[PDB]
């Protein structure tokens, strides 16, 4: 069963994040190719693995920055947490290592680009095609979280289309394990759950109201809370009060007025039957859920590809030289990495 | 329209994440 499955992938995750992946490779082993985005301490780079020939997407973090804005801790989660767990829908972390300078992350490369890229083009997806996409986070939560793990966030910019059109969660940054409830404010202002911004301390149930937003974004072109400023959006999202597209179905409605909810004694996700109030949801009455996690169902939308390594899904953005001093930085802080 | 207020707005771009 559904139980079964996840005691097993518990087992496994276990076993990694006890005895952790560590300097698997090195620069030199890659050729740098092109960066696919950026991050406030970094930046990810196709690159091509020198002895086979395969293309990755290179995270390169430098530990000055990081250390200045106070990430290690959830530098040091993501990379442990990444390395341990392995879903259908979760980017695979295929190599690590650092440096004098940098610390690395060697990841699958999902050259469709990011679903934030191809919902702004097209505007909205329509509700089968969002239904499918929001079928496969349903299940990557449903995993994640079995392992006690939150992934908080959850955004378009986060989720890269495969070449089969399925989704890939990438960016761990502020994955973390934890049993019982945190509070550290982070995350992407559109998607935060009101206990987060109210700084109540909180659970798993803030990824469920984050794929309340999702849902609602993919499916109205823009999400529930927006505004210029981010504390404007948090005002919003605390009143709570949420107003539709005329356009959303009946069923559509009714799941999003259960996911963006405010009482977490009501939000779906978080009650007794758990994941399963939303997988039984009349909104997701035609989704397989076994078709969706084995891969099976037809995608609404495949990427075009016109080769290995080609970048056409991914904006352009400026290079620059990678540098690596002939002091090591911040080695203590790192030493786990 | 809600859709003509978003695509005015200054967050149409790639969102950063908070620290
Ligand atoms: N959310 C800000 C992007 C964040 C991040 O982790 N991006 N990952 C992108 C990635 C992963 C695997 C892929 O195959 C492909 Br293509 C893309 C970041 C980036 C740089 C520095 C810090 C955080």
């Amino acid at each position: 069963s559904v139980k079964e499955f996840l005691a097993k992938a518990k087992e496994d995750f276990l076993k990694k994040w006890e005895s952790p992946a560590q300097n698997t490779a090195h620069l030199d082993q890659f050729e740098r190719i092109k960066t696919l985005g950026t991050g406030s301490f970094g930046r990810v780079m196709l690159v091509k693995h020198k002895e086979t020939g395969n293309h990755y997407a290179m995270k390169i973090l430098d530990k000055q920055k990081v250390v200045k804005l106070k990430q290690i801790e959830h530098t040091l989660n993501e990379k442990r947490i990444l390395q341990a767990v392995n879903f259908p829908f979760l980017v695979k972390l295929e190599f690590s290592f650092k440096d004098n300078s940098n610390l690395y992350m060697v990841m699958e490369y999902v050259p469709g680009g990011e679903m934030f890229s191809h919902l702004r083009r097209i505007g909205r997806f329509s509700e089968p095609h969002a239904r499918f996409y929001a079928a496969q986070i349903v299940l990557t939560f449903e995993y994640l979280h079995s392992l006690d793990l939150i992934y908080r966030d959850l955004k378009p910019e986060n989720l890269l289309i495969d070449q089969q059109g399925y989704i890939q969660v990438t960016d761990f940054g502020f994955a973390k394990r934890v049993k019982g409830r945190t509070w550290t404010l982070c995350g992407t202002p559109e998607y935060l759950a009101p206990e987060i911004i109210l700084s109540k301390g909180y659970n798993k149930a803030v990824d469920w109201w984050a794929l309340g937003v999702l849902i609602y974004e993919m499916a109205a072109g823009y999400p529930p809370f927006f505004a210029d400023q981010p504390i404007q959006i948090y005002e919003k999202i605390v009143s709570g009060k949420v107003r539709f597209p005329s356009h959303f179905s009946s069923d559509l409605k009714d799941l999003l007025r259960n996911l963006l909810q405010v009482d977490l004694t009501k939000r779906f996700g978080n009650l007794k039957n758990g994941v399963n109030d939303i997988k039984n949801h009349k909104w997701f009455a035609t989704t397989d859920w076994i078709a969706i996690y084995q891969r099976k169902v037809e995608a609404p939308f495949i990427p075009k590809f016109k080769g290995p390594g080609d970048t056409s899904n991914f904006d352009d953005y400026e290079e620059e030289e990678i540098r690596v001093s002939i002091n090591e930085k911040c080695g203590k802080e790192f030493s786990e990495f | 329209t809600t859709y003509a207020d978003f695509i005015a707005s200054g967050r149409t771009g790639r969102r950063n994440a908070i620290h």
